[PDB]
Order: C-alpha cells, then structure tokens, then sequence
C-alpha cells in the first residue's frame, strides 16, 4: 500500500494559517472504528518527535496549534501561528498494513 | 458378533437446501446501517475433499434478483407522482451554435400547468431529447408513456453509486468455495475451502459488456450451458482489464418549478456555448490482442480452421441493441456497431452514445422514472471484464462462424460473479455400531 | 525515558555482527519494538518488528532470508543480527518504540488463530550508523 | 497490523479424515452452532435466528427422549442387526469417511430411532419402579 | 401403485386404554409437541416478508417454543430433569382419595383420572417443590461434608 | 435475594449462594408497534437462556452449580495469592482482572471435556 505527500515543500511566513495534506491510496477504516494515520516531525541532525495520532487528536504535551484532520479519502493538517521553531520535515505514516510506508518530505523554512 | 451401536453427536455431515441470505458490510443501495461486524472472515481450507457443483441452478441469483427489485421498490415510494405532465406540447427547434451532427436531438417545447394554487396556471418551457417525445397527429407532440402506465420522479437526495455487498450465512449452515482455478461451470472441484462470508459484490447494471467486474485467475475463459446448442448465451471473462473513458462534454443547467401543494418540478435551463455529442473512447491494440486470445480459446472447441467472424447486432429492441451503463448517475445508450467488425482465419476508437430520460425497468411496463437533469460536466473511467455472445446454427459443412451481441436478463450478469458458491445444510446427528454395551 | 542505539561501525561485504539496544522506564514485557531505517540524505524506511511476548516476527520485502531479531525480557535488552551485507545497505539504523500499549492476544472460537494488534510509534532515540564499505 | 497464531482445529477441518480419528474434533461444531451475530434486513435476520433456535431445540429434544441426554457419546442395549451392512469392523473405522457412511445408511434411519426409543422406554423405567420396591 | 404394510403404536394410540398399560406410549405421544408435520414449507418460509401473515406464523412458532420451554424448565426446577419418570419423597395425602390401586391401575383411564383429581393441583406442585428444596439441598449441604 | 450479594467479598458471599440460585430459578414463572418490541424481547430472552444452557451442557458441569475439572491453573493469567483473592477482592475486580483470557479457558475446558473422558470411556467399556 503506497501513500503520497501533497504538495512537496513550501517556504512560509509568520502571521498565516497552514495546511499540509497527505494523499492516501486506500481507505483504512479500522475495525476498531478509526483510521491509522499518524504524523511526526523531525529537525535536522535530530530525532523525530510525535505530532498527532488518532487522525484528529493532539499528542500529550503539545502546543494547541497542532491538531489533525481528514478521512479515508485523503487527509490534511492544521497549523496556525507560524513560528520559526516549526521548521524541519513533516512526515505522514501508514500504520494499517504490512509493510508500512512513509511520507516523502516537506521542506519548511522562512522566506528571503 | 455381539455388536451394539453408539449415537454420536456433531459429526461432519453435509446435505443441501435453500435458505435465506444475510447482509453485511443519502444512498439507497445497501443502507446506512447494515450489520456491523469483524469484517475479516477467515478462509478455512480443507483436506481430501471432492465435491460436485452445478451452475444455472443458483438459488442465490434469484434471491439477489428479488432483493434488488425489493430495495429498488423501497426507494421509489415517498417521491412525487408526475400526473400533470400528460399535456399537449407546442414546440420549436434548437439553433444556437450547434454541431450539425446533433441536429434533431434537443427540442424547445412549452405548455400550460397549474401551480400550488388550484385556481391559476402558468407558462413552463424546458428542453427535451428526441427519443422521449412522440407526435400526436406546430410540433404538437405527446409524452412517450402517456399511452400507458403513469410517470414518477426520483427524489434528488439519492445517488446511484454502487457499494460492495457481502453475503453471509445463518448459523447451522455453511457456504463452500472452489479453489480450482480451472473450473468450467459444471462438474466436480478437487480443492474446496469454506468461508463464513463472501467477497464484495458490486451490483452494476449493463447490457452487453461487463463493467467494474472481477478478473480471472489465469487467462480468458469461456462459459456457457450447452455449447452444442446454439440457443445458449456465452459468458466471456477476461484476464487483463481495459480502461474506457465515457463523458458528457456538454455543460448543464436546471430550473425548479412548483406544481402543487408540497410538490415541485425540475426543468432544464440553458447551455453555455456549443452543443456537442457524448461519446466513449478506448484503446485499439489491446482490443486486438484480447480478441486474439479469445479466438485462441475458441478454436479449442469448434473447428479450428472454421472461419471465425463477428457480425453486428441482429436487430430487435433498443434495449439489447445499445450498451447501457450508469456513469455519473445517468443512463447512457451507446451505438456500438464499430467494435464487432472483424474476420479471423486460422489507437483511439470513437463510439457515439445517446441518453434517455424516461427509463423503463428490468423488464416491467408498470413503472416509469424521470431522473432530473444533472447540472454540470460528467466524466467517468471504468474497467471492462466480460462479454456476452450468441451463435447461429445451420451446420452447413462447418464454415463461417459469426457471432453477435446479446445479454437479455440480469441473472446471467449475477451468475458472472457467483459462479463458485454453494450452500450446505449441516446434519450434526449420526450413529454407528460398536463393541461396547450399556451397563446396569 | 532511557533508550539508546549503540553499534556503529564499518565493514566490507560478507560479514556477521550483533547489535544492542538498552531500554528503561517502562514495563518491558508489555511493549512491541520496531526497527526503522533512514538512508543518507533521504527519507525513512521500515525493516522489522518483533512481537510483545517475543513469539511473532515480520520483516520487510528485502531481507527475508537474511536477518534475525530476538528479545531478552530478563535483561530488558534487544539483540539484532544482520548477515551477508551489501555496500548499498548503508543507512541510519534506529531502535524505537510503539506508542500504544498492546494487550493480551485474542482467541477467536472460529478455528482459533490467535491474533495480534499493532500501531505506530511515539519515541525515537538518537541513533547509530554502520557504513558497509569496501576500503 | 495483525498476525496469525493458529493453535486449534478448523471448523469442519476433520471432514476429510477417517471416522475413528475425526471423532476427536466433535467439540468445535457444537461450539459454533448459535453465533454469527457475535426494514427487510432485520426481518430476515430474525427469520434466520428463529430457524437456528428451532433446529437446535429439535435435536436436543431427540437427545433428551433417549437416555443419552446432556452428555456426549454413550452406549445402549440394542444389539446390531446385520441387515443394514456387514463389514468386518476395520473397513469402517480405518478405511471410510463420514459422507460415505451417510450415503451407505440413508434409508434405515427411522427404524433405528424407534427401536432406541423402544428399548429406552421398555425395561428401563417400569423396570426401575419394579426395582424401587421389594 | 402404493401398498401399505406393518404397524406400530402411533399417535394418540392409547387414549382409551388402561393407564397401567397405556403408560408405555409416552415417547410417540410426547414427540409431537414441536411437530406434527414431520412438505416444501421453506419457500413460503422465505418469501412472506412484506405481510402480516408470516408475522403471525412467527408469533405461532415462538409461542410454541416458549410453551415447550415452560414445561421443560418447570420440570428442570425439580430434580427430575432429563428423565421420563421419577419417584420422589412427598408422602401421598390419603384425604385426596382412598381407592385401592387395583381399580386405578386396571379399570380407570387417564381422562377419568383428570376429571377426578382436577382441584388438588397447586398443593401438589408446592409440596413437590418443597421436597425438591427441603433436605434436597439443605441436608445435601449436610451431605456435602467430605 | 435477587442480586443480594453485591457489595461482598467473594470469599464472604461463598456460602449463601444457594438461596440466590433458587431465587434465580425463575423469570418466566409467575406470569402493532409495541408488540414488535415484545417479540424481540422474547427472542432475546430465549437466546440468552439457551446460550447459558448450551455452555453448561458442553462441559461435564451441567448438573450441580459448582463442580471440579481436570485443568491445572496456569500462572500466566493472574499471579495473586489465594487468600489475597478470597479475602480482599470483589467479583467485578476479579472480572476486570480476568476478562482477556476467557476464551482460552473455555477452549481448554472443551478439550479436557472431549479428551480422556469419552473415548477413554469407550475403551473402558470394552471388557
Ligand atoms: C485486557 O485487554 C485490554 C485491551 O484489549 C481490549 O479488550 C479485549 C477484550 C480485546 O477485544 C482487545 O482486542 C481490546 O483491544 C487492555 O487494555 C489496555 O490497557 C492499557 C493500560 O495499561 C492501555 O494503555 C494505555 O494507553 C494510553 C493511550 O491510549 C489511551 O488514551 C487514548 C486517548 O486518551 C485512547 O484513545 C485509548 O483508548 C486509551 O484510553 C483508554 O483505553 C482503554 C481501552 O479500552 C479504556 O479502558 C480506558 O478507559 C481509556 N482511557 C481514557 C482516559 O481514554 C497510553 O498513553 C498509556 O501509556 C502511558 O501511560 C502509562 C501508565 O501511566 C505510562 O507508563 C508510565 O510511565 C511513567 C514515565 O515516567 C512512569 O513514571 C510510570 O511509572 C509508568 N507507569 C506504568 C504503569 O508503567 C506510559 O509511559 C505512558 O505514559 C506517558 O508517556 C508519554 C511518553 O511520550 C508521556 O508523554 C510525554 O509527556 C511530556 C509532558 O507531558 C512531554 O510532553 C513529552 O514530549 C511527551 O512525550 C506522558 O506524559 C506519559 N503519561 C503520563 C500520564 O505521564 C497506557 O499505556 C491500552 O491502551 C489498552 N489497550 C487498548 C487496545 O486500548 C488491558 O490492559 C488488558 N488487561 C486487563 C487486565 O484488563
Ligand atoms: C501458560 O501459558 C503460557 C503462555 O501461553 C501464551 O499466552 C497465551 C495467552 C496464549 O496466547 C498462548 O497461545 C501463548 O502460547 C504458555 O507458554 C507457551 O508454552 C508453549 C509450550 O509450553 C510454547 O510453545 C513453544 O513455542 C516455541 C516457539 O518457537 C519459535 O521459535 C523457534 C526458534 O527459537 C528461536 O531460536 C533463535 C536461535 O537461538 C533465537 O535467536 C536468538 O535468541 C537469543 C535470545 O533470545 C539471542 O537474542 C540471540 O541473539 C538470537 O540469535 C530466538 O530468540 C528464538 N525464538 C524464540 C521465540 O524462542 C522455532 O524453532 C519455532 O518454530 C517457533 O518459531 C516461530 O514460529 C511462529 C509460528 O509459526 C512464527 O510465526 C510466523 O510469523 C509469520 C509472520 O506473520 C507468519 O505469520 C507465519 O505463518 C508464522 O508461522 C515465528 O516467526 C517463529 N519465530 C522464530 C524465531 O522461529 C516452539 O519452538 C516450542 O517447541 C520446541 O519444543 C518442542 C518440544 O518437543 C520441540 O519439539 C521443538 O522442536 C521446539 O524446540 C514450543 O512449541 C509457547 O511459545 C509459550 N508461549 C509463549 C508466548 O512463549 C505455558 O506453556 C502455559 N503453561 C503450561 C503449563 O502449559
Ligand atoms: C466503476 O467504478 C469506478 C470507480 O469508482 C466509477 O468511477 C467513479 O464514478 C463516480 C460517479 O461519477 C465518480 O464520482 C463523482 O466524482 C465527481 C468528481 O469530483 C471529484 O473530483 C474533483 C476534482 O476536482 C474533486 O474536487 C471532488 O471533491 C471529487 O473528489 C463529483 O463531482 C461527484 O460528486 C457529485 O455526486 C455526489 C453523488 O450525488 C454528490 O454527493 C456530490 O456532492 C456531487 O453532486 C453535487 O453536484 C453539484 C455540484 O456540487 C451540486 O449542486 C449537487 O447538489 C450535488 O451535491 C462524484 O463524487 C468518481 O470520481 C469515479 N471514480 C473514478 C476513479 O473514476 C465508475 O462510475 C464505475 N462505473 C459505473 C458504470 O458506475
Ligand atoms: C450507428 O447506428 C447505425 C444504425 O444501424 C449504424 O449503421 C449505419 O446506419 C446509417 C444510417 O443512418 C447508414 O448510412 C446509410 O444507411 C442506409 C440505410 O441504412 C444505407 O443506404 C447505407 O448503409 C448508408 O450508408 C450506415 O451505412 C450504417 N453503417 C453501418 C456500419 O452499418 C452505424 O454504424 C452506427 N455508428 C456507430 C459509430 O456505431
Ligand atoms: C394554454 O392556455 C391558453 C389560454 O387559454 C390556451 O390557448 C388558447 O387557445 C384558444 C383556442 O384556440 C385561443 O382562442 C386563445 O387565444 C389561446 N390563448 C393563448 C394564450 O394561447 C390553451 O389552453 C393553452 N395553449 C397552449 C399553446 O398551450
Ligand atoms: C401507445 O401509443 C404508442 C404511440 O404513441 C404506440 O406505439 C406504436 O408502436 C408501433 C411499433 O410497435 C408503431 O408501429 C406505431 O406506429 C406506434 N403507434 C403510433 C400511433 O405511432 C403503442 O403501441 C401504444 N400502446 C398501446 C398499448 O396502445
Ligand atoms: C460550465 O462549466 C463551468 C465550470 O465547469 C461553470 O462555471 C461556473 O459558473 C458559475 C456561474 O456562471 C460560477 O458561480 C462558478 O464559480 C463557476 N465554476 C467554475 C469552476 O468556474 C458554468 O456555469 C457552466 N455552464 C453551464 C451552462 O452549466
Ligand atoms: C449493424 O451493421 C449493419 C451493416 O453495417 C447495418 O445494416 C444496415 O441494414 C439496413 C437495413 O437492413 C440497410 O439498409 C443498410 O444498408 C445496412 N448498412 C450497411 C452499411 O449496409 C445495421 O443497421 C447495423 N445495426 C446497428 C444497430 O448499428
Ligand atoms: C391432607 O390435606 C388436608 C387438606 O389440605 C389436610 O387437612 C388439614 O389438616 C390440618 C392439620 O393437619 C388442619 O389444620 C386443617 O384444618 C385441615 N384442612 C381442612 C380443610 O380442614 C391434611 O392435614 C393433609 N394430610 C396430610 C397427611 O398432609
Ligand atoms: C466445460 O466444458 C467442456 C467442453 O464443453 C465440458 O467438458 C463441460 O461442459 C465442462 N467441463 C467439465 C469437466 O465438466
Ligand atoms: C444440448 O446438449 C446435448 C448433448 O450434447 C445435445 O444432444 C443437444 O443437441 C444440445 N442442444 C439442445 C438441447 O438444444
Ligand atoms: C481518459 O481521460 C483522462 C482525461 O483526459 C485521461 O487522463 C485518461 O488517460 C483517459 N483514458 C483513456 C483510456 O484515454
Ligand atoms: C486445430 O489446429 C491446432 C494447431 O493448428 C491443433 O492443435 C488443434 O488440435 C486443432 N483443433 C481441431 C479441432 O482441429
Ligand atoms: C467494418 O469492416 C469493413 C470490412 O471488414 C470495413 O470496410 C469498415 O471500414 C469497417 N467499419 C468499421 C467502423 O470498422
Ligand atoms: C471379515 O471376516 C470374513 C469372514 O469372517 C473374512 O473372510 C474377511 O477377510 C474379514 N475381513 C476383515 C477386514 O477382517
Ligand atoms: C378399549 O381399549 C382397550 C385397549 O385400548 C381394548 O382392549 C378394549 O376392547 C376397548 N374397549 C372396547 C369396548 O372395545
Ligand atoms: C381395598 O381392598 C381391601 C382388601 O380387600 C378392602 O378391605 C378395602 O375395602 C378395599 N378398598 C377399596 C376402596 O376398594
Ligand atoms: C372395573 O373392573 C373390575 C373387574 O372387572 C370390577 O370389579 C369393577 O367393579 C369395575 N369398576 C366399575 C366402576 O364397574
Ligand atoms: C501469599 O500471600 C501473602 C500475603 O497474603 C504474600 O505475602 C506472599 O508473597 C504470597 N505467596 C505466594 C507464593 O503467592
């Protein structure tokens, strides 16, 4: 099962809302009653850190700018109040079936 | 020979019966709420089992036919009866920026009709197809079903996009499945496995081809009842699917007019720009390779050096002539004389299509449905899996086999998916002799 | 929580090693563990995953016929082995943990078949890298 | 995100095995007789559930009238009549499946039922009250 | 060309007979509480979905099942389940009759006996329930000293 | 009493369950739109009672209400000591401490029922 990021990358500016999609290739409505889409971000030279699980459910100990969205057709993200700490790579990840697959890459920076 | 008898329990014994099905998993195909479940029914494979099957005997096809007719009847109840439409139509032709091949289809007609007030009338005009209106005796023509059964409307909140359906079995019963990938419709199967529910089944309606269907495991196979008979339809099942575009290039509008207390009607507005012709487009060489594989399998049962040819449709009714399908929630009838033109010895293709509004049924003259004109532009991509063939006779020294289209009833279409399954009643009880004896 | 990824190095093709991964600060008998992979200048890649009670194991599409992974519940210590290496198998090898606590297995009363349940991750450690080289 | 860990027998897996060996999987069927739930559609749901109830009660009644109720397999005191088959005790238990034996004896069912009912009534219950008094 | 042959006891074959002899056709008599039509009913079992008439047939079948459950459950309350007959430990009250057994077991039938004893009913049910309770579990708890 | 032993310890309410058993030996004794619901209610009641009687009748425990069997209790399901269970725990807490391993316990009872009790009985019948 494959999965694509949409779009590739973007340079952003403060005082602006954000939205980053990740197009599915199937619909992953679990028999438990939800869909297995997780996000987690890394920073350069560092380890990844978990963004959002349960499609739309912010991880524990995370600022309120991070929530989730979308259903089994396709998915998005939701970030307000763009800050320089929110740069790096953002990956979407399948956790339904073996083998797993990953989002490609989202380069995020400021604007010059 | 002092022998007595035991009475066992739960021995694995089969019988056969007919029973009632069981569903599993705003639209009126299934429900919003059929049965919620653990939707992974695990296949269980057997050992040392050979079981006779049969085809064209399936109770399940008849249950599916009755269930789909019942749900389709369940849909059309609460909607609006269209009785004030059988009136006289003063008409005129369409002119503005038209392709000359589309001359004759559309007509601008007007009439009188009452509003929700029972005391006045109005002036209502719309646009109709040529294939839906008929002359009475300027162009005073009447509506095609006003000689016969009444006319109804469909409620606009209901789409027609099909959803897969899993059949399951009630307890005390079981379903079997043939694992042999080379099973012509009748005869025995040497590899049997059981499931508690079946795979997804899309109830898709078409006349001549098959759309969105299943593939075959290996190759192209050929199914029919009595191939020595010429009065049997023949089932075709491909190995590799073929893409097809079909779309409506025109760009549509729709009004909305009150006719009665709590009753309103959906009339057609106008069109921006040109007046074009809907059509379909396929590949070419894959069609040639497909028919090559077809005649390769065909020479395995007829005369190999007998000439293999294709004819056109032999005429008859408009229904089995064209190719019905339901892309975009609308019904298209395609002039398909081009695809069946070839002889055989031992990239783009254009096919124009037509649309109707008043749509009979499976085979009933007791109803009439009037779908509303869908605003906008409609595109549709689908696969192609199967075909339906007939054959003449007159065995005059084994020459010139020519085939034609066919596909009358939908039971063949629902044997196309259900060519494997069989229902078994379970007998738990049973006895056998022994050497033991009950003791006081 | 404590989770290290030891075991860097450099080898020629055709070798056999042993890898370690030290855990702390969770009841180790309950959780599943994964093995992810990050090529240099690239994205991520999944490799392998061991069950919670250390009885079920799955691999990626590549190394089915190469690898071996095993769990020590007593020492709370993961052991990985990678055999018959290739130079193009150079990447970042990390030892990370599933978020969600799994539970006991389920036994259906329909032909038994004990089933397991997995989900994605929350915590990544620092990492390590063995570059399979030639000279 | 699942795995498979098969331990026990299949539902009707032993059907292609021999009778004296396939006699040891009799539990699974009676384990799986009254489950599956574990407008028109609910109508036929209730229809199916009622049919299952009726067949299970029918077979438990046939168990209960005989003196082989509650428990599994048992004995009796009806000696075998050789007018039905005449095998020599190895060809059945080691060389025959169940569908074969069912097609061999599917004409003599009701007589065997009636004679078991006869010996269950007679000399078992009036005889009991004979033994219940000096 | 249908010819008939040998015979058996049959349904209701002893309703006008001596009770001491008619006591042995209980099997065939008691089989047909859930049947009597033991024949292609299944088609009308299937297609009667959109009417009240199959609903009433459903009423009838469920009611018959419940009547069988009421009888078997009430026997199951007593310690005589899974049997045809059982003796017990309630002494008979000779207020109810003083006929000798030689008239009942030889020159009396079942419907006669029904019309005789038809008022002593619930007293007998209560006494049987009492002896199936008193010392059937209490002294059995005292018989559970191992 | 009708569910009278609620707020008690399992070892505390370990003697007077027979009065509960006789009092739970009732329910059908002492007898349009709504009738559809009534029918469905009767169906549910019949199905639950038959479920319980089937699961009793498969095992060797279908006579008395307490019984013994031939399964050694595996220490993988729980690990608590005996007096710790019988004097410091209710029923609901024990329920939530066991309600994942239940099906395996059922299957082990089933196999212990089939094996070494009926075919073994069949070999014991031959003299
Ligand atoms: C049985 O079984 C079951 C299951 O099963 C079922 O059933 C059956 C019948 C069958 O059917 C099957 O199939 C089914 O499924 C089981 O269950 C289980 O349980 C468990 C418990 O144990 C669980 O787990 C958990 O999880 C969680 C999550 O999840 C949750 O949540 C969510 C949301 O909310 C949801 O959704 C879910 O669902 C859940 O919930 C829940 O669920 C349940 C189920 O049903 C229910 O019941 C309930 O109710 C619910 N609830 C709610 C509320 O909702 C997770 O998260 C967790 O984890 C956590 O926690 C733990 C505990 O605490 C921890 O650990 C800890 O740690 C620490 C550190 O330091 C230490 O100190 C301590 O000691 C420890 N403890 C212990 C005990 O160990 C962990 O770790 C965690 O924690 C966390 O961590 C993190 C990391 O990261 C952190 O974070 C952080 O933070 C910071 C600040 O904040 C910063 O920010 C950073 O950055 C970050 O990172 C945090 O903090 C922490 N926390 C705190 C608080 O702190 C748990 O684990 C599961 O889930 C279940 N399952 C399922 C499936 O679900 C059972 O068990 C069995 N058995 C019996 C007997 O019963
Ligand atoms: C109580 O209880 C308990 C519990 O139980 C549990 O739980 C419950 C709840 C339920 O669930 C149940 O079910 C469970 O079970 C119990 O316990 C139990 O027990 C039993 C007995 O008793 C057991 O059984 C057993 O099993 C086993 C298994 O095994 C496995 O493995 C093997 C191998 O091994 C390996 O080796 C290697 C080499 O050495 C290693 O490595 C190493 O390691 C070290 C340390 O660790 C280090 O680290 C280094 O570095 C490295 O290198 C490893 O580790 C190991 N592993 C282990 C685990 O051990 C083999 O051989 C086998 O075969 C097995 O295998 C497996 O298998 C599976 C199945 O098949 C598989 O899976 C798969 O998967 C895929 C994917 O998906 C697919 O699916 C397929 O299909 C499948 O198949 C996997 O993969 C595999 N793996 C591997 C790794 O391989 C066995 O073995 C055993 O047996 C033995 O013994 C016998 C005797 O006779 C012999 O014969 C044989 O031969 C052998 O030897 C047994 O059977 C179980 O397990 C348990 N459990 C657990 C969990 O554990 C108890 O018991 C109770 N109690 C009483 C009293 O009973
Ligand atoms: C064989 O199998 C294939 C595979 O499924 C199947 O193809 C699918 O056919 C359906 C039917 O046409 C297609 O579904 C339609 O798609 C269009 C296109 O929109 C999509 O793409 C655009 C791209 O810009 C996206 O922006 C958009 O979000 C969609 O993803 C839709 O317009 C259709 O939606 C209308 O119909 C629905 C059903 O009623 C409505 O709920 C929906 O709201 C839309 O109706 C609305 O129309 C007006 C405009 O808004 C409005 O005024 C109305 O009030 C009404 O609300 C529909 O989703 C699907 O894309 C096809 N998939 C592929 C892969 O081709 C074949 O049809 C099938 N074979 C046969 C014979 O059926
Ligand atoms: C569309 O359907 C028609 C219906 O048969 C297919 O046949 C074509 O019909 C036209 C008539 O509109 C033929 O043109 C002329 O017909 C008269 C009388 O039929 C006759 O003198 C000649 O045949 C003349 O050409 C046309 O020839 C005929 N073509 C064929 C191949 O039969 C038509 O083929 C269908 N088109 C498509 C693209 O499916
Ligand atoms: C619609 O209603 C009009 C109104 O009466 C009718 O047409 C009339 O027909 C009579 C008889 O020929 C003429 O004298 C009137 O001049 C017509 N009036 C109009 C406005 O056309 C008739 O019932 C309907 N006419 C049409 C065209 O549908
Ligand atoms: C009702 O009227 C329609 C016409 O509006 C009839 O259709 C006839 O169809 C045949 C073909 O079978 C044509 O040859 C005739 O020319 C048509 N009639 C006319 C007047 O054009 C239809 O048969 C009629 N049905 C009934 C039951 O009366
Ligand atoms: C032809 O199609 C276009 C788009 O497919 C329609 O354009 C819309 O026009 C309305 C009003 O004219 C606007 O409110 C929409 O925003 C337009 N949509 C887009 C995507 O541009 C146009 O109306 C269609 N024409 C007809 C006759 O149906
Ligand atoms: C199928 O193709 C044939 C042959 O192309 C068409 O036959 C026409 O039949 C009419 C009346 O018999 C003749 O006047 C025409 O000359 C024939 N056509 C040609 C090209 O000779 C037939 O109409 C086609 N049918 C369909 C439904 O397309
Ligand atoms: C048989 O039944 C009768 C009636 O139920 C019992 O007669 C009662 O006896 C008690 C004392 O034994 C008196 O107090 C009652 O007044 C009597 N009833 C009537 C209506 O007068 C009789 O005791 C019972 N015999 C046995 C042995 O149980
Ligand atoms: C499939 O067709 C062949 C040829 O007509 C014939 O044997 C029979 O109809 C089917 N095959 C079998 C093995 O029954
Ligand atoms: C059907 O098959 C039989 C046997 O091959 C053949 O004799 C007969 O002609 C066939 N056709 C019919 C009945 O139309
Ligand atoms: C159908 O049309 C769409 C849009 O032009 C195109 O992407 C697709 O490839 C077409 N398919 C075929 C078979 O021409
Ligand atoms: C037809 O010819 C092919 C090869 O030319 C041969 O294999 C096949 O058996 C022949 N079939 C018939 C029916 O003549
Ligand atoms: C039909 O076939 C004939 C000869 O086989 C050819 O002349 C004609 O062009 C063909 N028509 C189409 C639409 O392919
Ligand atoms: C059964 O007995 C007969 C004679 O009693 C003998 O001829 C035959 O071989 C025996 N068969 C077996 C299978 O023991
Ligand atoms: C009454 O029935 C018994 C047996 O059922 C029979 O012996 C007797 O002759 C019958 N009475 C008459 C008057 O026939
Ligand atoms: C019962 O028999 C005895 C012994 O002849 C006799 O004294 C008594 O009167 C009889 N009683 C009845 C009710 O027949
Ligand atoms: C019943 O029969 C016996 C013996 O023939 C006789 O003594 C007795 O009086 C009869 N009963 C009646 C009420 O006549
Ligand atoms: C037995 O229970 C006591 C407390 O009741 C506990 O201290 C002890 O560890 C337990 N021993 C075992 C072997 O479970």
């Amino acid at each position: 099962i494959v999965m694509t990021q949409t779009p590739l990358s973007l340079s952003v500016t403060p005082g602006q809302p954000a939205s980053i999609s990740c197009k599915s290739s199937e619909s992953l409505r679990q028999s438990n009653g939800k869909t297995s889409l997780y996000w987690y971000r890394q920073k350069p030279g560092q380890s990844p850190q978990l963004l959002v699980f349960e499609v739309s459910n912010r991880f524990s100990g995370v600022s309120d700018r991070f929530v989730g969205s979308g259903s089994g057709t396709d998915f998005t993200l939701r970030i307000s109040r763009v800050e320089a700490e929110d740069v790096g790579f953002y990956y979407c990840m399948q956790s339904k079936d073996f083998p797993l697959t990953f989002g490609g890459g989202t380069k995020v920076d400021l604007k010059r | 020979e002092n022998l007595w008898v035991t009475v066992y329990y739960g021995v694995p014994v089969w019988k056969d019966a007919e029973t009632t099905l069981f569903c599993a998993s705003h639209n009126v195909w299934a429900t919003h709420a059929c049965v919620p479940t653990d939707p992974n029914p695990q296949e269980i494979h057997l050992e040392n089992v050979t079981e006779e099957f049969n085809m064209w005997k399936n109770n399940m096809v008849e249950q599916m036919h009755t269930d789909i007719i019942s749900l389709w009847d369940q849909s059309l109840k609460p909607c609006v009866k269209l009785t004030p439409l059988c009136v006289t139509l003063q008409c005129t032709n369409v002119t503005n920026n038209i392709t000359d091949d589309m001359r004759g289809e559309l007509k601008n007609c007007s009439f009188n009709m009452t509003t929700e007030l029972r005391d006045k009338k109005q002036k209502v005009y719309s646009l109709f197809y040529r294939l839906d209106v008929v002359q009475i005796n300027n162009k005073e023509y009447r509506l095609i079903n006003c000689n016969t059964s009444a006319i109804t409307q469909a409620c606009p909140k209901v789409s027609f996009e099909p959803i897969p359906i899993h059949y399951c079995a009630p307890a005390g019963f079981a379903i079997l499945k043939c694992k042999d990938k080379k099973f012509n419709g009748t005869g025995p199967c040497p590899s049997v496995s059981t499931v508690q529910c079946t795979h997804g089944i899309k109830p898709v309606v078409s006349t001549q081809l098959l759309l969105n269907g299943s593939l075959a495991e290996e190759e192209v196979m050929i199914r029919s009842e009595n191939i020595t008979n010429n009065a049997k339809n023949i089932l075709v099942q491909f190995n590799t699917p073929v893409q097809i575009n079909c779309t409506r290039p025109n760009n549509n509008t729709r009004k909305s007019i009150r006719i009665g207390p709590g009753q309103a009607f959906y009339a057609t507005g106008d069109i921006i720009g040109d007046i074009r012709q809907a059509h379909c487009t396929v590949s070419k060489a894959t069609w040639n390779e497909t028919l090559g594989k077809v005649v390769k399998q065909l020479r395995k049962h007829f005369g190999n050096n007998t000439i293999i040819r294709f004819a056109n449709s032999s005429g008859g009714d408009l229904e089995v002539t064209t190719h019905s399908f339901n892309c975009g929630g609308e019904f298209f009838y395609c002039n398909t004389s081009g695809l069946f033109n070839s002889t055989w010895i031992s990239d783009s293709i254009t096919l124009p299509c037509r649309i109707k509004q008043i749509i009979n049924m499976w085979q009933r003259i007791g109803q009439a449905m009037y779908a509303p004109p869908i605003q906008g532009v409609i595109r549709c991509v689908s696969n192609i899996t199967g075909l339906i063939l007939t054959r003449d006779g007159g065995s005059t020294n084994s020459t010139t086999e020519t085939f034609r289209p066919g596909g009358g009833d939908m039971r063949d279409n629902w044997r196309s998916e259900l060519y494997k399954y069989k229902v078994v009643k379970i007998e738990p009880l049973g006895v056998a002799p022994t050497r033991a004896k009950r003791r006081v | 929580v404590q989770l290290v990824e030891s075991g860097g190095g450099v080898v020629q093709p055709g070798k056999s090693v042993r890898l370690s991964c030290v855990v702390s600060d969770f009841p180790f008998s309950k959780y599943p563990m994964y093995w992810v992979r990050q090529a240099p200048g690239k994205g991520l890649e999944w490799v392998a995953a061991i069950s919670g009670d250390a009885w079920h194991v799955v691999y990626s599409n590549s190394v089915q016929g190469r690898f071996l992974v095993s769990r020590d519940n007593v020492k709370n210590t993961l052991y990985l082995e990678m055999n018959s290496l290739k130079i193009e198998d150079t990447a970042v090898y990390r030892c990370a943990r599933m978020f969600q606590e799994s539970g006991p297995p389920r036994l259906d009363r329909w032909s038994g078949r004990n089933y397991y349940y997995y989900s994605g991750m929350d915590v990544w450690g620092q990492g390590t890298t063995v570059t399979v080289s030639s000279a | 995100a699942v795995g498979i860990g098969a331990v026990f027998l299949g539902f009707l897996g032993a059907a292609g095995s021999t009778m004296g060996a396939a006699s040891m999987t009799l539990t699974v069927q009676a384990r799986n007789l009254l489950s599956g739930i574990v407008t028109v559609w609910g109508i036929k749901q209730l229809q199916a559930r009622v049919l299952a109830v009726e067949r299970y009660l029918r077979d438990q009644q046939l168990l209960g009238i005989w003196g082989c109720s509650g428990k599994l397999i048992c004995t009796t005191n009806v000696p075998w009549n050789s007018s039905w088959s005449n095998r020599n005790l190895s060809e059945i238990w080691d060389n025959m499946t169940w569908l074969q034996w069912d097609k061999e004896i599917s004409n003599y069912t009701q007589i065997i039922y009636g004679l078991l009912e006869e010996s269950q009534n007679q000399q078992e219950k009036n005889e009991q009250d004979l033994l219940a008094l000096d």
